[PDB]
């Protein structure tokens, strides 16, 4: 079966970095547009990173600057390097993987998602 | 030594604009032709691919010199330099010159002003094919070219003495067809530019039929006479019947696939089409007359007992006269 | 006489700006165009465009070229065309083009006293056309060819046919394998875009596909199976192995038509008039398997039920199928 | 004087003006503003897996070296002229072999405004890679993607934008689509960042969706697949004792499904996995093996068992229509709801 | 800023001769490559080649173009590559291959303050690798591509890879349709020739075939109809017509499975490990129907012994067949 | 110090130089000394005739208007100084479209020594034509020609020569042998001399003997239609009431043979003569042809002369074998000894 196992997360002190993982098995996603997405409590799902089998890097408008993604296609796997965190950042990161078949900034085209990690901020 | 002054003096003072005499008399070109092969005929494209040497000879007053050597021999460098023809060949789908490994172009030059300029060229020209009588057909493909820009009044070709050679003809790339012998014309087409002379030239080819007999025409035969077998075979056996005059109709079927993949998709009824279509007809009709006989036996027992031997004298001799027909008419009336 | 005329056209080529248009500032240069189509080939559904060869010539004035004193028409080498202004014209709907080369570039220019050009180009260009083929093999397409200025609009050059309907010459000299040229047309129109008008002339073809390759290639090899799986319902209903073999053999003998046809015919991935006829004709000899198992079902226990169905098989059958054709021979044809 | 005017313009543009060094070198970014024009979205290829699409492709950037002062505001530069300017060197990643246009002439266009603008036009086909996931097939839907950007500036020097909103900035013909397979749905247009081995650039992408038109296949491979099956169990209703009509009947439905299984896999493309399609003729396949097997166990026990041999044709006529329609009903709702 | 920078470029190409190498008549230069793959498609099993996409990189120091003053890499136009030395790279096993020119030429230059030169190159190649395919479609295989200098030897030039065995990136992103890649490799070696020696790189990659499309197109339809062959042995050996109909046709669907296989795998002619599969299967068809015809012969006058005949070959045809597979997949896997 | 005396040595050679005249205009023949490496012997197209080499072609030949003094015994000419002297024109007769490679830069190098010999080597990629006779087909063998010359100079000008013994002066790589179906045995190397209406030219000749593989045909071809004549000839077994089953033995069998015959003769190149292929179809057609016109004798004769019906029937398992071997033998012997 395929599942994307993310780790990583825990908390940290109003910055620093972090960097959460993403590991995939039971099918090579090389072909595939892995991404990361967020949901702060109770408001919405959120696009943060993706990045497609070209290595092409695409960010929200919120977090660009902050935030770099990265694939491993040797172990099937994509990394978040989170720094200058905020409170605002506090929420439940997820994994995902798609074809990105009508966009691949929203969520509703993704076959795959992990299973979540809570990231906490404190200030 | 002083070689290099006739050049250097030649070319001053010269115009490549302006053809060689422009304001007093057409300049006359004599044009030669050597086939080196001509390649596979494309009928689904209707085209076929020559390869050829292509000269021409005509007189330039501007290019005279005094000298003891009679000709200057020269490569392809010089020809960018002297007024050339815009000779091109009409019928030409796809034309070019040859470059490895330098370009294959030749000029020569006498004191009276006589130039000679060869080069090699590959051609895939246009020829429409009348398929009616495949593969009994024969076709005579044409190469025809003219100048593009001047009209009859200020350029004119004309034949040599020897105008088309051709060497091994046997080593040629023709499987299909067989080479007949060739002729060459000449005519003046009228366009909405001006009148132009153009020059042709015919090569005919009949193909070959060792292929088709082998592939077609035997098995189609031979089919028609196992289901005559049937004929033979006594009413009572019904499943022997019937299991024969199906599955022959199943490998006309097949075999009729086969017949036109060798052509474009013509709408009109060729001679291996009649042939294949009868075929499938005679098939056809003999499965049908057991069950008329089959049928009968409970119905008209008498009159499905003369049906078995009538089919045994028709069939044959329908499929005769057929024959006799067809091969008449393809192979001594057209 | 040679030496006058070289004078002549030295002083016309001195002092020529080539990047300035006939009548800079002032009113635009009206362009005359003829067409002289040679061949037309491979009419691609697969790829949906066409292949077109022709003699393209282009007509203008330009009272910079005038001369005087010589009672000639100066056709010039055709590399004199890369020292004079000529008009951007390209094609719109073309895919891939070139002029040909041998023994020299097909090109030609041709002077006059008055100042007029002659410009000639011999290409070979592939053109896309969209093609609706859902009444394939009895469909009709119309084809065209769009010419239209890249970088000018109507207030420094015009186009128009030279020649009016005449412009266009060749057509009928034209012979597909597969088509009939119905019909030509030219129309010449600006285009308003917001930038301002723009000349256009477009050339459109209607096409009309020949059947009979069709009729000895695929109707009729149909039409002879579907007859032959009715013979079975002359047959005695206690010969089993007579009648299955008959009706199971027509199946096969219809699936290899049809797969036949599907490497023979372009790939056109949607359902066509040519789909709708042979699925129904396999259809018709699946049914006539099908009645025989009811038959041989009751034919022990209820002898006069079997010989009935039988007897309005004979009937129900042809008369159907001839119904099924007349519908389709009506809502295509 | 109207015709002086121009020529002296256009021979001072160009005085003191090197072509090697982009506007503003060493001092800011230069932006380019892109938008994209599609005449014709052209045929896509699953077997190489690429596509064709003919476009009008416009930049725009501020060159300063270029400004003039004269009664128009406009400038066109010949072809000859506008190759001895600095242009951007745009390429698109994912290209094969792409051609631009030069019949009659180069179809390029380059206006000089007096401000220092300058506006640049061709008319390109391009010929790109549209990687695909066939594991659906046929009832599978592909993004196939366009990329483009510099080639040797980075991000540091050179930066892309749309002229406009990213949806309204590229812009397709009312007759574009030239899909004979496919059904083109939309398009989205994003912007992103790549990395390599000699530096950071800016990207700019295009997606179009298709989907692929399924009505062909049924018609001609799910139909006649389904028929075959049925025409298979239609010997169970047989009587026994026809041993050879049975026999024919088995063994060549089993032929007939070998003819169909080989017509099919044509037009699949050479693909390691099983597409929906390989998975649907294998059952298909097992279903008209495992009717023939039925008839020689039944045959077997005949003239011995009675019993049991009818007892096996009875539950055969059950068992056999509803296990095949139980798996058209998993089937059918495994892939048409993805 | 931007004038000092069109001072300092200027200052450096007058004078520059394009015909001598970067310290000419002293220490060779050392060359180091880089290959970025983008793309590797269309691996051709009957013209014995494939096709690669790749940016390539060359990375040489020339002190002729060191400059001070600017703290930058100056990016030049491409156009500056022709006033320029480059190095007479070519590659040995290389058929066809051309520069991507859309739209412009895909090249790059790239100048550093300690006169170090970067020049890129985007590049489509179709190069030419054996191909051994006796043991098809269970084969693996090893392509590669031969980097070499034209005109120089080792007392002129040097070739490295840069980076080691980084220096050559994307492989792990690549999907092929019918392969995998398996591993890649980078060797540098010089050549020993008569004239001296010669610097050669070298990058190749190996290849394993996917197996999932042969096992359901090819091997389980074979070795399900030589199952239905034996159901012969399980009918009585008086329903002639049952068993010969069975016989014959399993044999002629064992026929339309070679035969078209034949047309759609690529054209290999020289025996494969695929062709000898088919043929045993085609043997255990052909006997099993000629077991019929001893038993038929012979169970009129000795029908003991023709029922003990049927009985042993439901036992001797299954356990031959699976003894034939495990000698065919040891010999193969 | 040095890079001076080397820069004006090249700056020197071409005063008062003309390459539109060969060295030794008018006081000499000149004469080219060829070598040839063959990397890679390419593809044998068969329905095309014609192949695909690819080569290194070295030429050698003095020009005493190039001699120089200085340090550097040789010297190597850039490519555009190396095309403003003199080179020979040579051609390829029976080559078609060929490619000079151009990646990542021309593959051509010109050296020049002080007392003025040159030498001249490119890579070049040959297609050529190689016409075939395809009667014994696949039992077949071809020598395909390699003959090239001087295109515009007679042999009063321009002599072509081999640089060592004509043997030794083309060679092959071990490992450049690209042929799926054909074994490359040897090469021949000659000189002659061929007569045009332009004059008498010098032509160098090289052969290349090519002999097909058969095991292919043996397995694919000739086993099964081998083996379906044998099980034709099975029928003779079957016993005479049994005319379903002899019946359907005959016809099936007929089937079989236009399935293999249809699939052979799709492979090969479209000639309109026989081949040896077509020729043991034809005779394997006949044979199951036979067959079944022997047992509808026998059917007819059966219940009104029993007698003669059996004694067809043991005949013919002894006349039909017979026949099958001694046409084989006739077959093998004649086309494997040509
Ligand atoms: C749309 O755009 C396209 C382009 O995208 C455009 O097509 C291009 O059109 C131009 C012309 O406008 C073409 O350029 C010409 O090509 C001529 C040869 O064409 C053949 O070869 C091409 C490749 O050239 C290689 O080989 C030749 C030698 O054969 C060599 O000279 C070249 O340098 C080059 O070799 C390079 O590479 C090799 C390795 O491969 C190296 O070893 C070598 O060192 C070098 O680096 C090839 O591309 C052609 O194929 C095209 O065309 C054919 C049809 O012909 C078509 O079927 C194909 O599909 C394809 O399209 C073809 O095989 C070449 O001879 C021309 O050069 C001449 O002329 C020019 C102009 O006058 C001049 O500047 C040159 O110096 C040279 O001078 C000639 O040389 C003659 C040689 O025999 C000689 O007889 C003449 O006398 C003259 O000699 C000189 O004269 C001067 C003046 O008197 C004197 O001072 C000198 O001393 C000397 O005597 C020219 O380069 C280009 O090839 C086309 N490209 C393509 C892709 O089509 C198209 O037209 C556009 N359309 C529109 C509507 O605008
Ligand atoms: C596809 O197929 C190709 C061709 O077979 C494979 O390419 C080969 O890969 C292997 C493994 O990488 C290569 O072997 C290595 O070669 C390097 C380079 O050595 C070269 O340069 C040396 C100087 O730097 C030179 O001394 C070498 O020559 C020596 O050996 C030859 C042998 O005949 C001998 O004649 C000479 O006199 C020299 O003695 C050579 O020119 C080398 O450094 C490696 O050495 C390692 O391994 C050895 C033991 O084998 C060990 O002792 C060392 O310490 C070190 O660990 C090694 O030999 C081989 O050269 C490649 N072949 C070619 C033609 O390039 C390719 O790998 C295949 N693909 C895949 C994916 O596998
Ligand atoms: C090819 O053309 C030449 C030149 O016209 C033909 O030869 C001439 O034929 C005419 C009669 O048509 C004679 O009057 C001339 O004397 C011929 N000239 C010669 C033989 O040098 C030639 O016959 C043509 N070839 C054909 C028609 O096959
Ligand atoms: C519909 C075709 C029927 C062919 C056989 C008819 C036999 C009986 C004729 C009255
Ligand atoms: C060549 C065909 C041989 C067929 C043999 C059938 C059995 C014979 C038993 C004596
Ligand atoms: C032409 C078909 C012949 C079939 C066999 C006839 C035998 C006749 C014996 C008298
Ligand atoms: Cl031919």
């Amino acid at each position: 079966q395929v599942q994307l196992q993310e780790s990583g997360g825990g908390l940290v002190q109003a910055g620093g970095s972090l960097r959460v993982s993403c590991a995939a098995s039971g099918r090579t996603f090389t072909t595939y547009i892995m991404a990361w997405f967020r949901q702060a409590p109770g408001k919405e799902r959120e696009f943060l990173a993706a990045m497609d089998q070209g290595r092409i890097q695409y960010y929200g408008d919120s977090v660009r600057g902050r935030f770099t993604i990265s694939r491993d296609y040797a172990k099937n796997s994509v990394d978040l390097q989170l720094d200058g965190l905020r409170p605002e950042d506090t929420a439940v990161y997820y994994c995902a993987a798609g074809a990105g078949f009508w966009g691949l900034r929203t969520a509703s085209s993704y076959h795959y998602w992990g299973q979540g990690t809570q990231v906490t901020v404190s200030s | 030594g002083d070689v290099t002054v006739i050049l250097n003096n030649l070319l001053e003072g010269y115009d490549n604009k302006l053809r060689p005499d422009i304001g007093v008399k057409p300049t006359l070109i004599h044009t030669d032709m050597y086939v080196n092969s001509i390649g596979p005929v494309n009928a689904i494209n209707m085209e076929y691919t020559i390869d050829i040497f292509f000269a021409q000879t005509w007189y330039d007053r501007r290019l005279k010199f005094n000298s003891t050597i009679k000709v200057l021999r020269l490569n392809s460098n010089m020809v960018g330099k002297i007024w050339i023809p815009d000779t091109f060949f009409r019928n030409s789908k796809k034309a070019d010159a040859h470059w490895i490994t330098t370009p294959n172009r030749m000029l020569r030059i006498w004191n009276d002003g006589r130039v000679l300029y060869t080069l090699r060229l590959t051609i895939d020209a246009e020829c429409q094919l009348q398929l009616h009588n495949f593969p009994m057909d024969e076709h005579s493909c044409p190469l025809e070219f003219s100048s593009y820009g001047y009209p009859r009044e200020e350029i004119v070709y004309q034949w040599k003495r020897s105008s088309v050679e051709v060497g091994d003809t046997r080593s040629w790339r023709l499987y299909q067809f067989s080479f007949v012998g060739l002729r060459n014309t000449t005519e003046v087409v009228k366009t909405t530019s001006g009148d132009y002379v153009v020059m042709s030239v015919y090569f005919d080819l009949s193909r070959r039929m060792g292929y088709f007999t082998i592939q077609t025409y035997i098995p189609c035969t031979l089919i028609v006479v196992l289901s005559w077998v049937s004929f033979w075979i006594n009413k009572d056996a019904v499943p022997a019947r019937t299991s024969l005059g199906i599955t022959t109709v199943l490998t006309m079927t097949t075999l009729s696939t086969i017949a036109r993949k060798s052509l474009p998709k013509v709408s009109y009824v060729t001679a291996m089409d009649l042939f294949v279509s009868v075929c499938f007809i005679f098939v056809f009709s003999a499965l049908v007359e057991y069950g008329t006989l089959h049928y009968f036996v409970s119905s008209q027992p008498a009159r499905a007992a003369k049906m078995d031997s009538y089919a045994r004298i028709f069939f044959p001799t329908a499929f005769c006269l057929f024959n006799l027909v067809y091969w008449v008419s393809y192979l001594y009336l057209g | 006489n040679m030496s006058f005329v070289k004078e002549t056209v030295d002083k016309l080529l001195k002092g020529y700006d080539i990047r300035l248009r006939p009548d800079f500032g002032g009113p635009p240069v009206c362009v005359g165009m003829n067409i002289d189509i040679a061949s037309i080939d491979m009419v691609s559904e697969v790829n949906m465009d066409y292949t077109l060869t022709m003699y393209f010539q282009q007509y203008w004035r330009d009272k910079r070229l005038a001369y005087s004193g010589i009672p000639l028409n100066l056709t010039l080498d055709n590399r004199v065309a890369d020292q004079l202004w000529v008009p951007d014209t390209y094609f719109l709907n073309d895919k891939k083009s070139f002029v040909h080369g041998v023994t020299v570039k097909n090109r030609m220019i041709r002077l006059h006293p008055d100042g007029t050009v002659l410009y000639g180009l011999r290409i070979t260009t592939t053109a896309a056309c969209m093609m609706d083929l859902r009444r394939y093999p009895l469909d009709e397409q119309n084809c065209t060819l769009e010419i239209e200025s890249y970088g000018y609009t109507t207030d420094d050059i015009e186009f128009y046919w030279r020649g009016g309907d005449k412009a266009v010459t060749g057509v009928e000299r034209i012979e597909l394998p597969q088509f009939s040229i119905v019909e030509h047309r030219l129309v010449s129109r600006n285009v308003v875009f917001a930038t301002g008008a723009y000349p256009r002339l477009s050339l459109s073809f209607r096409l009309k596909r020949n059947i009979g390759y069709f009729i000895l290639q695929t109707y009729m090899p149909s039409i002879l199976i579907t007859i032959l799986s009715w013979v079975s319902f002359w047959i005695n209903y206690d010969a089993s192995a007579a009648r299955v073999a008959l009706g199971i053999t027509t199946v096969l003998t219809m699936t290899t038509i049809n797969t036949h046809l599907r490497e023979t015919l372009p790939k056109i991935p949607y359902v066509k008039a040519i789909d709708m006829y042979l699925m129904g004709c396999f259809v018709f000899v699946f049914l006539a398997l099908l009645e025989y198992a009811f038959v041989n079902y009751i034919f022990f226990s209820q002898p006069a039920r079997a010989a009935a169905i039988d007897r309005w098989s004979r009937i129900v059958f042809p008369f159907t199928f001839s119904l099924f054709n007349l519908v389709y021979w009506l809502y295509y044809v | 004087d109207n015709t002086t005017v121009f020529t002296r313009i256009l021979d001072r543009l160009l005085d003191g003006y090197d072509n090697r060094l982009r506007p503003g070198l060493g001092e800011r970014v230069t932006e380019v503003k892109t938008d994209i024009f599609v005449t014709s979205f052209g045929p896509v290829s699953d077997h190489d897996m690429e596509y064709t699409i003919d476009v009008f492709f416009r930049q725009s950037w501020k060159d300063e070296r270029l400004k003039f002062k004269g009664p128009m505001t406009v400038l066109r530069l010949n072809n000859l002229m506008a190759s001895k300017i600095w242009t951007p060197d745009t390429f698109f990643h994912n290209g094969k072999k792409s051609v631009a246009h030069n019949m009659t002439m180069p179809n390029k266009l380059l206006r000089i405004t007096e401000d220092g603008t300058l506006l640049y036009t061709m008319r390109l086909t391009v010929r790109a890679e549209c990687p695909m996931h066939l594991e659906d097939f046929p009832m599978d839907a592909h993004a196939c993607p366009l990329k483009f950007g510099s080639y040797a500036y980075t991000r540091a020097e050179v930066v892309y934008e749309w002229t406009r909103e990213p949806a309204r900035s590229v812009v397709v013909a009312e007759d574009g689509s030239r899909l004979n397979q496919y059904d083109l749905l939309g398009q989205t247009v994003d912007s992103g960042i790549v990395q390599s081995s000699t530096g950071e650039y800016v990207v700019m992408t295009t997606h179009f969706h298709l989907k692929r038109k399924i009505g062909y296949f049924v018609i001609q491979t799910y139909l006649p697949c389904i028929m075959t099956v049925i025409l298979s169990q239609v010997s169970f209703w047989l009587n026994r004792e026809s041993v050879p009509a049975r026999t024919v009947f088995g063994v060549t439905t089993v032929l007939t499904m070998t003819t169909l299984s080989i017509s099919a896999r044509n037009s699949l493309p050479k693909v390691a996995y099983a597409t929906a399609m390989d998975w649907f003729i294998a059952v298909c396949y097992a279903f008209v093996f495992s009717a023939l097997i039925e008839f020689a166990t039944v045959n077997y026990f005949t003239k011995s068992q009675p019993a049991r041999a009818a007892k096996i044709d009875r539950l055969s006529r059950i068992a056999f229509p509803l296990l095949f329609g139980i798996f058209n009903l998993v089937y059918w709702a495994t892939y048409l709801n993805r």
